[PDB]
């Protein structure tokens, strides 16, 4: 029994790392999509600005 | 054979299974941790991106 | 009975230390982790606290 759990936890090991990459992954993905928004969000908001600001 | 009387097999066969609890523990703590360092990872990445922003 | 109390006695002692020092050993693990991780937040922070000063 002893033996059997090792081997099942140091598989265990390798599917853990393998979800692991792919939800760090993931995170990295999201934060530069949020980040592209951000800027595609300000740099409109800085032309309604100027355009207001001609007004 | 050389077995314990019944009223302390439970003792014993839990001892083993203390034994072998042991290094459960220790398994399940080194799993931990290697959960939870690339969400670390990933919250680092994240906020440095808000920074950007 | 007396006897097979002192027995079973003299069992679960053996077994509470086992476990005990199992818990401890996570214990100082999951420590480690965490301080590791504090850490690479800090420095993740540091770097955002520059760049927001250059901004």
């Amino acid at each position: 029994e002893a033996i059997y759990n090792r081997m099942r936890a140091e598989r265990e090991a390798v599917a853990r790392r393998h979800r692991s990459q792919g939800q760090e992954e993931a995170e990295k993905l999201r934060a530069t999509a949020d980040y592209e928004v951000t800027r595609t969000l300000a740099e409109a908001e800085r032309q309604g600005r100027i355009m207001r600001g001609e007004g | 054979a050389a077995r314990p009387p019944e009223e302390v097999k439970a003792a014993f066969d839990d001892a083993i299974a203390a034994r072998e609890n042991e290094q459960q523990y220790i398994r399940e703590a080194e799993a931990y941790t290697n959960e939870v360092q690339p969400r670390a990872n990933g919250q680092a990445q994240r906020i440095l991106e808000e920074a950007r922003a």
